[PDB]
């Protein structure tokens, strides 16, 4: 069911109302982008015809990692190979402790590689001092994790005197066979990640070390993958000049809305995502799942309920465990898809351009 | 719809045709000359007519190709495209590489690094490439599953079941191997690896894995032989590694990828000599062997390879000084940007060896032309290499600017033979399709797919092959006078093979204990693609 | 040549290649039709400004908004004066010349500037003198003068040139490749994070990184030269080098070749 103005149920007419809203605006925005790859593909295809900008909700976490690797590069590994091969694991921050990943590592020793079957050492920087899982915790510096990360690299480079807290940590890291530093780029920051990735480059002068960059839970990592092969650049790209302009600052939806540059915006949230709270200020088109609380017609000017991928309809989603795009079939599900709506709005916008 | 293309010099080396004549195509396929009036007639004044270009080795899709566009947003120039097809002029995008291949007359492009782990995202990326038909080569030889099978000695039957399962689940055209065991050795602290060197934790050579994959490929019957990425890429002395790997095949059908990077002589026991003559000699002594060159193009580019062992070795030579190495699951991948200096003593030799290998070949069908895009160079330079092979006076024009080392360490200025159109058709259409097993693509005889490339004659072959007068995809015109007119999606070629039911349940228990997820995360369902069941086209196994 | 801003900007505007060298070549009526708008609806130079043109290397924009991106970018000749505030990327890739702004400036101002002098009489935004996304370097040789106070990440990944700021925010001189930054007054917390090479001089300073070690109070010949360089340019930061200074070595996470000078007491 759809909603236009005061509760207009018709799905076809809601597509026409969304096409009229996007055509009348000069600066359009496509925020959210938490859905299937087919919907992301249709959203980027619509923005190319519209001349709009895009910004996933995972924006800050995505560009915290992208900002450090587009300038400094990366030395990374996967979750399965960390559980399978790593003998010493450094856990930076509190966010990696949320998932079951930390318990899977502790429960079983590595099963593959040179260090398979050896005793596993778990070191933590900035994590809780007392945990159910036994680990060696190292106190974070007063400045923060980013200051601690730079502090730690100095001991690893041999630039700072011995007998310090991070000096023992540096000694334990270099004495490795398969080293993995697990961190969340959101909480660590662009500068800390580039430092963290540099610390790994210094560690690889002696033994093999890698980074387990944590993934966002709002499909942002798949949006990067798709946008990269569709536009040639990362997300936050604008098509005002028919060519994809990448500008992490200019096409930041949070920045655009607060300044007042964007007239209209399209919200893509087939899977649960945090509400942006600006939907009421400017005319918005909300493509959301049927189960979500955002289904009601008060949230946005035009609201279209689509099929939740992995629950009511099939779709290729980012797999948290696997670390790649995988197709998730519907768990006990004719309903409309977010890709089918964005394509129909694009077809109606093209139809208006001819006559 | 009946179409008649007369007046042009039709070049088809598989039938022996190098003379002007008619080409009749009906219902998207080449038919015998019908004595009835055709619906449309295409006039080619001169305009040498060739088959659809086939690309065998080009890094066009994958997680690593995504990473390269993130690391180097400046690599490919995006021009303003008013009234142009979406993303066709957006430099680096899948649509950009698709449209640019069609402009040169190429209608088929094969991806050599299809990872079985991230198969869906690689195929979703391949599907988004427009116009061309595409293919993916499943990569084996570095995943724990196959290596545990070889470590225990499960037998040639058991290995066949696993190679069949992976080919089916990943929807790949053929089998590839990128430095067998090099990844499972780099993860265990190994930096250099040779074809015989024992790899840690499995106690096996890389020839042991290659010989096992060579058995499986012959047994299953893949029309394309084993696509092989040898040991010690780019290291002085790889001529010794490629040759010993060729002799390790024991007469089996193989294909060496980007062999140019291996023809580096050892000379003094600080420098390196060209080994093109040594490799071309071994290629004639082994008739079952084939190889694609991988010619080096001067300028800024990026090297995308799943040989993490070698990409980590040359990581410090990256220009700009930034690199992404990922060691994950099987091989992961390594992306380091590289600039081939326009006057560089190393770059000029690499550029000379690429041509020398092609100029020495007796049969260009076995010496397929590639750039190893983008590792060696950008694929848009194919018209230049064709111009350099066909024209001897332009080859000496380029050699005049390069330093003396080119003549003193290669011998390319001494070999002054020109290449013909029939031999260029062996490089770009005939040879590549015969290798890949696509019987209906390399030629223009009655029975072929209507993939036609018409180039307007020019003394400057660079312009002749850069903008094709007319290119046809299954009978429909896609580009005219070098500009794309049509915009539709092709089909991904996947070998039709059935996964063993007893092997599928055996792999399921393995994947659940290593990853925590079933086969569905590795599967490539039709419902994920924009064209449900219309994205793939079956290929029969010989 | 004077461009009188008619009014408030409805969208972001890109003033690239709007250099007096380019305007002089184009006809006065033809120059008005030049589109500078970001959006699909766009905006032409005539819609935004009242164009008065003459064959000169001097340009003056009368009136300014924070939506003037890439103003003075790739400037190779002459001068451009903005009587007002400006947007991001002040003189991106400026080859040579002079670029003065009466008001304040947007973020990423001064990126990739090779030569010339960019002067902001107001305050600079975040990432002032810093590298943009994926950029190889920030300031790459043009000297940047900020009479006011810069925000966070001043001189971020700076490669060459000189920055003359009144006051500076946190994480100043981060990821610095090389250069010299002299802020006359306050400096934010954690300065020079990831510094490889370069010279940072400040009057006040916040909390220093644990990877910065003090060398002492050394009378160096370079300091004498840098002082005379600031005196000749008329810098207010010239007085800061008169007295004896305290030195700190560049961040030990990267190669520790950078430095930081602060007055003794
Ligand atoms: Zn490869
Ligand atoms: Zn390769």
């Amino acid at each position: 069911a759809a909603w236009v103005k005061g509760g207009a149920a018709d799905v076809d007419a809601a597509v026409e109302a969304a096409a009229d809203l996007l055509a009348a605006s000069r600066v359009p925005v496509l925020a959210g982008l938490s859905a299937e790859v087919s919907a992301l593909r249709a959203a980027y295809r619509l923005a190319e015809t519209l001349g709009a900008s895009l910004d996933p909700v995972s924006g800050p976490s995505v560009y915290a990692e992208l900002g450090a690797l587009s300038a400094g590069g990366a030395m990374s590994t996967t979750r399965a190979e960390t559980i399978g091969r790593a003998d010493v694991i450094l856990i930076v921050g509190n966010r990696p402790w949320d998932g079951e990943l930390i318990a899977e590592i502790a429960a079983a020793a590595p099963s593959r590689g040179r260090a398979a079957g050896a005793e596993r050492a778990l070191l933590s920087l900035g994590g809780p001092q007392n945990g159910a899982i036994r680990h060696v915790a190292y106190a974070a510096d007063a400045g923060g994790l980013t200051i601690s990360l730079g502090h730690l690299r100095a001991f690893a480079k041999g630039h700072l005197a011995g007998e310090a807290a991070f000096a023992d940590l540096a000694k334990r890291l270099f004495a490795a066979q398969y080293g993995v530093i697990v961190y969340d780029p959101e909480e660590v920051g662009e500068l800390g990640a580039e430092m963290l990735q540099g610390l790994i480059r210094d560690l690889n002068e002696s033994t093999r070390f890698f980074a387990l960059t944590l993934a966002d839970p709002f499909q942002g990592r798949a949006a990067v993958q798709l946008s990269a092969w569709t536009t040639g650049q990362a997300p936050r790209v604008g098509f005002g000049r028919h060519q994809p302009e990448h500008d992490s600052w200019r096409f930041d939806s949070a920045r655009q809305i607060a300044a007042g540059e964007a007239d209209a915006a399209l919200w893509l949230a087939s899977l649960p995502a945090p509400r942006p709270a600006w939907l009421g200020s400017l005319p918005t088109i909300a493509i959301v799942g049927e189960g979500s609380q955002e289904a009601a017609g008060e949230t946005a000017e035009v609201v279209i309920t689509v099929g939740v991928p992995g629950q009511s309809v099939g779709g290729a989603l980012w797999n948290d465990r696997r670390g790649v795009i995988a197709y998730a079939e519907a768990s006990d599900p004719e309903t409309e898809t977010a890709a089918g709506v964005l394509t129909r709005i694009r077809d109606r916008l093209i139809e208006k351009g001819v006559s | 719809m009946l179409t008649r293309i007369h007046g042009g010099r039709v070049v088809d080396p598989t039938a022996g045709r190098d003379a002007v004549g008619d080409v009749w195509i009906e219902d998207g396929r080449v038919v015998a000359p019908s004595e009835r009036a055709p619906d449309q007639t295409i006039d080619a004044t001169g305009c040498v007519v060739m088959a659809g270009g086939v690309e065998v080795h080009s890094h066009i899709a994958g997680g690593n190709v995504v990473m390269s566009r993130l690391l180097l947003p400046d690599l490919y120039v995006s021009e303003s495209a008013p009234n142009g097809h979406p993303f066709a002029h957006a430099g680096g995008s899948g649509s950009w590489i698709g449209a640019n291949y069609a402009r040169m007359g190429y209608t088929t492009a094969v991806e050599p690094a299809l990872p079985p782990s991230n198969a869906l995202a690689t195929h979703l990326e391949l599907a988004d490439i427009p116009l061309l038909d595409r293919g993916g080569l499943a990569v084996l030889g570095n995943d724990d599953h196959l290596l545990q099978l070889l470590r225990d000695g499960e037998g040639k039957q058991a290995v066949r079941d696993l190679v069949q399962q992976t080919l089916a689940h990943s929807r790949g055209l053929g089998v590839k191997c990128i430095n067998a065991g090099g990844a499972s050795a780099f993860k265990d602290g190994v930096l250099k690896l040779s074809l015989d060197d024992e790899i840690p934790c499995y106690g096996l050579s890389t020839r042991k894995i290659m010989s096992a994959l060579l058995d499986a490929v012959e047994e299953i019957g893949v029309p394309h032989p084993l696509h092989v990425h040898c040991n010690n890429l780019g290291l002085p002395g790889a001529d010794d590694s490629l040759v010993a790997t060729l002799e390790a095949a024991e007469g089996r059908r193989i294909h060496f990828a980007h062999a140019q990077f291996y023809a580096y002589g050892v000379v003094d026991p600080g420098g390196f000599r060209s080994a093109a003559e040594r490799i071309n000699a071994a290629m004639e002594a082994h008739p079952n062997a084939t190889y694609d060159v991988g010619q080096v193009v001067f300028g800024q580019t990026v090297t995308i390879s799943l040989d993490i062992l070698r990409q980590f070795g040359g990581r410090k030579g990256a220009k700009p000084k930034k690199w992404v190495i990922s060691a994950g699951d099987a091989e992961g991948g390594g992306v380091v940007p590289f600039l081939y200096r326009p006057r560089g003593p190393v770059s000029s030799l690499q550029w000379a060896i690429g041509l020398e290998l092609m100029l020495l070949s007796s049969n260009p069908e076995r010496t397929i032309l590639t750039t190893d895009h983008p590792n060696g160079g950008v694929f848009t330079e194919y018209p230049r290499i064709i111009h350099l092979l066909m024209d001897a006076e332009e080859r000496a024009k380029e050699i005049a600017t390069l330093p003396a080392i080119v003549g003193e360490r290669s011998g390319l200025p001494k070999i002054e033979r020109e290449y013909s159109f029939s031999e260029i058709a062996q490089l770009t259409r005939s040879g590549p399709a015969k290798l890949l097993g696509l019987t209906d693509r390399g030629h223009l005889r009655e029975g072929a797919k209507a993939d036609v490339a018409i180039y307007r004659d020019d003394t400057d072959r660079t312009a002749m092959f850069s903008r094709a007068k007319l290119v046809l995809k299954d009978g429909q015109p896609i580009v005219e006078d070098g500009e794309v007119v049509a915009w539709f999606s092709g089909k991904t070629l996947s070998l039709n093979v059935e996964a063993d039911a007893g092997m599928e349940k055996r792999a399921e228990s393995y994947l659940q204990d290593r990853f925590g997820a079933g086969l569905d995360t590795f599967a490539v369902p039709d419902a994920a693609f924009p064209e449900n069941t219309g994205t793939f086209e079956d290929v029969a196994c010989r | 040549s004077t461009l009188r801003l008619r009014g408030d900007l409805p969208e972001r505007v890109d003033l690239l290649n709007i250099t007096p060298l380019a305007l002089s070549g184009l006809s006065e009526t033809e120059a008005g039709k030049l589109a500078i708008g970001t959006s699909r609806r766009g905006l032409t130079l005539g819609d935004v400004f009242e164009i008065r043109l003459d064959g000169s290397d001097s340009l003056v924009i009368e009136g300014g908004s924070a939506r003037l991106d890439r103003v003075g970018a790739a400037l190779s000749q002459g001068s451009i004066r903005v009587e007002g505030d400006v947007g991001q990327r002040l003189g991106e890739g400026m080859a040579a010349g002079t670029l003065t702004v009466t008001g304040s400036a947007g973020p990423y101002a001064g990126t990739g500037a090779t030569g010339g002098t960019i002067t902001i009489e107001g305050d600079a935004g975040d990432h002032a003198g810093g590298a943009v996304y994926a950029a190889k370097a920030g300031l790459d040789g043009a000297t940047l003068v900020i009479k006011g106070a810069a925000g966070d990440h001043l001189g971020d990944r700076m490669r060459r040139g000189m920055i003359l700021a009144g006051s500076a925010g946190a994480f100043a001189a981060s990821r610095m490749i090389a250069g010299t930054i002299v802020v006359s007054g306050a400096l934010g917390d954690h300065p020079g994070y990831g510094m490889r090479r370069g010279t940072l001089i400040a009057g006040s300073h916040g909390t220093l990184l644990p990877t910065f070690v003090e060398t002492g109070t050394p009378d160096l010949v370079f300091v004498r030269l840098l002082a005379q360089s600031l005196k000749h340019l008329g810098a207010a930061q010239a007085n800061l080098l008169s007295g004896t200074l305290r030195r700190y070595s560049g961040d030990l996470a990267t190669l520790g070749k950078g430095e930081l000078f602060v007055p003794a007491h």
